[PDB]
RNA sequence: UUGACCUCAAAUCAGGUAGGAGUACCCGCUGAACUUAAGCAUAUCAAUAAGCGGAGGAAAAGAAACCAACCGGGAUUGC
RNA sequence: UGGUGAACUAUGCCUGAAUAGGGUGAAGCCAGAGGAAACUCUGGUGGAGGCUCGUAGCGGUUCUGACGUGCAAAUCGAUCGUCGAAUUUGGGUAUAGGGGCGAAAGACUAAUCGAACCAUCUAGUAGCUGGUUCCUGCCGAAGUUUCCCUCAGGAUAGCAG
RNA sequence: GAUGGGGAAGCUCCGUUUCAAAGGCCUGAUUUUAUGCAGGCCACCAUCGAAAGGGAAUCCGGUUAAGAUUCCGGAACCUGG
RNA sequence: CUUGUGACGGCCCGUGAAAAUCCACAGGAAGGAAUAGUUUUCAUGCCAGGUCGUACUGAUAACCGCAGCAGGUCUCCAAGG
RNA sequence: GUGAUUUCUGCCCAGUGCUCUGAAUGUCAAAGUGAAGAAAUUCAACCAAGCGCGGGUAAACGGCGGGAGUACUCUCUUAAGGUAGCCAAAUGCCUCGUCAUCUAAUUAGUGACGCGCAUGAAUGGAUUAACGAGAUUCCCACUGUCCCUAUCUAC
RNA sequence: UUUACUUAUUCAAUGAAGCGGAGCUGGAAUUCAUUUUCCACGUUCUAGCAUUCAAGGUCCCAUUCGGGGCUGAUCCGGGUU
RNA sequence: GUGGCCUAUCGAUCCUUUAGUCCCUCGGAAUUUGAGGCUAGAGGUGCCAGAAAAGUUACCACAGGGAUAACUGGCUUGUGG
């Protein structure tokens, strides 16, 4: 009975939300999320996983800071009014 | 081939001891200054049952000479030792069965136990029951001593290393069957991971050396050289004979 | 390089113990095995004269 | 006793700086095998892919412990 | 080559939980009897055992029953093994792929195991199988020679344009 | 599972009291006063880890379409000050 | 009958967690009364108790098995013959 | 490794392993030493461990033969020649072995026999109470398994 | 090949507490002139107790509430052993 | 008369080595060792136009094959009847 009477004994997670991505992939017992490598400092990233960077790259969210550096670049950082 | 269970024992994942209900480590008092120049008395307050070990032990408390407060050491106990019994440590103590006389004071054919090798380690040499170490002989200039050891063998230790004068109590335990699976179960269940013991002979040939064949059989010899390598000692290791002797 | 492992293993022993190994590892049965060879060697020099 | 020197510390001491992202191109380390040899082991793939460290608008290199053997040339880079 | 999995399952640890009613009647003890003494006998008491019949539970022997485009990628029915422990089990925790774990079947490691899964190298290679897209006109074969780890393949000569 | 350390080209690995100068605790003293200087005490030595282990203390009656040992009425208890 | 508990008895080469936390004792540091104090482990009296969860199912239809699947999935209460 | 108890575990160290505190130039690397050379280099001596020589070891892997005379003896060969036990056994080709028993009839079962293709002693041998959803034979009871089929209910 | 030496290196313990040398004070000791040495150098019927820079002695201070130094508890070398 | 009365009686590249020329080269210029070339032999591939090479798979896998076996059918009928 390795498949369905089996299936019915699944009801404890070991993933949680991480807290950096927010993905569900953050192991509770490793206290390592296996998407984007939280709690280390680097990212998680390969150069195998190439459509997973471009799910994750900049450009992907808000940009909050980076989208005005252009333009504070192009008026030539000038202070005043 | 696969990682045999003898190589796969080092690792300490599953095989580590089962040490939740053991009382502390079963150490000598250290060897500070009173032990050394007099002695220093103690009092036996309990002999308890220790989990995983075939012998008791005792709860001595000794009085700190520097500070004001009680220590309390972890003896094994030797036999006859009884609850407020009063335990005497040092170079002067007297002869007498429980005190912790260091090996340079006792004459010839004295029986000790929970011996150091080194002055100082806390205890290395026949520690489990009934074991004991005999005084052999004496050696004053270069101050060593001659002890027989439970093995059998004959060991040259310092002069200044300590023993328990007696025999380590609980004496006799394995001559009684343990008659039953549970109680072989119930006898590792608090050592370790070590039981029940699949034969090698049993296995296929990727789990063991001795596994395969269409017959349970070794194939080649059984005795292993000691220049062998990992995965390959499995079976008598660098016997010098075998066979049962007459 | 035998004289080193005596000295290694074999410092801390008396004769009685060096006897009661050299006879349970069979060396002992060589060394006579090899002055009876000897004592051969003489005796049939002896019978041939 | 007092005052130096040397060395080593401590401060939510005064002021700073590093980490992470991006990574097409650049500077290094580390490093395969599929494949080809009509098999295969040196070889090849390849001083490549994957992995790791570090920059900039370019980087690196660069003003000879050079090339030459001639009636000698003259930093580096690229075609 | 670099990563992801012990939510199933294997094993160890830590902390909890669960297990009617019967049968047999072990030590210890009490009374009576016998004996010269050792000690024996009889009647009770007591309630031992990896004992036994048998529920819940755990498992899965047979019908090679049902079903077999099923209720179901392993189920249903009857018959069964076991049922106080080497028992069953929750949660926490540890062990990760030539590695783990295995009372050992090459078993189990997320319906995947005589080496898991994911992505990349990778459009891996194939003397082997299948396919290969309009018309008309003219010419029109070979299965033979020699060499090859050659015998389902090539080179070379021949035949053809 | 950090730190002190020690490996590793490195991502990181070991180790958890270790070859560390590893800190805070009460009384106060002073009443330019702030909290130093009077003192004295103590050496564990980060932290995480149980909604079934340990653990301060609440019960009854009534009430809603849907909440209650949580609201209402009454009657208690514990902790800190 | 279910359950709680007490005093016992049997078993073991099995003798069947730890820490936070609270109390007591030993000790005698220090502070202390006589026109006055010293005591808030006695009684009464005053103030405050933050944050998050809290509905419902828990299974032949609320979970997992592609589904409103005869499968699987831990536990408490338990009337009469 | 073997697999409760009882009773035993015979012979063989030649081979393959394992192991010695033996004896010591046979094999004998790099470094080092010596000679020749102008030097690169060449040639020798010396030379650690391990091999090689000498022992031990079978509850280590394993093995346990032929020819004559009359079970026994002699001889050859070998390391030693299958000991105690057991058997057409789950191990026997021939084989449906031979004898007895069981039946009307038995390639099945059981008890014996043993030149056993190719049984055999911790590769464990023989025996064995109790236990077994293990394999096999016979007997009593019992029955639609069958002679030989018929009928009824639900879906 | 044997054999010193310790500071490199290595192992172990401790909250780095009693190391080494010399000296007292006793005992043995035979001294052949005066001491050569060697052992010691506060604890053993009993499941109590042992802590407040320590009492005492002594010397200062400015007496008072007390405070400090030496000794009690032998010197010397800072090599934790 | 350019081996055996005739028809069989044998071997590439690379590497090593020998003989000859004592000839050519070591590329800044020479001498001497050393090395590399040219011409002709030898060391050998017997699977003989010339890979350096043990098994097992009843746990097995892939590409194919009726070019190829284990059934029936078909031709034949030794053998059988
Ligand atoms: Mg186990
Ligand atoms: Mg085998
Ligand atoms: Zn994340």
């Amino acid at each position: 009975g390795k498949g369905t009477p089996s299936f019915g004994k699944r009801h404890n997670k070991s993933h949680t939300l991480c807290n950096r991505c927010g993905r569900r992939s953050f192991h509770v017992q490793k206290k390592t999320c296996s998407s984007c490598g939280y709690p280390a400092a680097k990212t998680r990233s390969y150069n195998w996983g190439a459509k997973a960077k471009r799910r994750h790259t900049t450009g992907t969210g808000r940009m909050r800071y980076l989208k005005h550096v252009s333009r504070r670049f192009k008026n030539g950082f000038q202070t005043g009014s | 081939g696969r990682v045999i269970r003898n190589q796969r024992k080092g690792a300490g994942s599953i095989f580590t001891s089962h040490t939740r209900l053991r009382q502390g480590a079963a150490k000598l008092r250290t060897l500070d200054y009173a032990e050394r120049h007099g002695y220093i008395r103690g009092i036996v307050k309990q002999i308890v049952h220790d989990s995983g070990r075939g012998a008791p032990l005792a709860k001595v408390v000794f009085r700190d000479p520097y500070k004001y407060r009680l220590r309390e050491e972890i003896f094994i106990a030797n036999e006859g030792v009884h609850t407020g019994q009063f335990i005497y440590a040092g170079k002067k103590a007297s002869l007498n069965v429980g005190n912790v006389l260091p090996l340079g004071s006792v004459p010839e054919g004295t029986i000790v136990s929970n011996v150091e090798e080194k002055p100082g380690d806390r205890g290395a040499l026949a520690r489990a029951s009934g074991n004991y170490v005999i005084i052999i002989g004496h050696n004053p200039d270069e101050n060593k001593t001659r002890v027989r050891l439970p093995s059998g063998a004959k060991k040259v230790i310092s002069s200044d290393a300590r023993g328990v004068i007696g025999v380590i109590a609980g004496g006799g335990r394995v001559d009684k069957p343990l008659l039953k699976a549970g109680r072989a179960f119930h006898k590792y269940r608090l050592k370790r991971n070590s039981w029940p013991k699949t034969r090698g002979v049993a296995m296929n040939p990727v789990d063991h050396p001795h596994g395969g064949g269409n017959h349970q059989h070794i194939g080649k010899a059984s005795t292993i050289s000691r220049g062998a390598v990992s995965g390959q000692k499995a079976g008598l290791i660098a016997a010098r004979r075998t066979g049962l002797l007459r | 390089g035998k004289l080193k492992k005596i000295q290694k293993k074999y410092a801390d022993q008396d004769e009685t113990e060096r006897l009661l190994r050299l006879e349970a590892l069979g060396t002992l049965k060589g060394i006579e095995k090899q002055q009876q060879r000897k004592k051969e060697e003489i005796m049939k020099r002896e019978v041939r004269e």
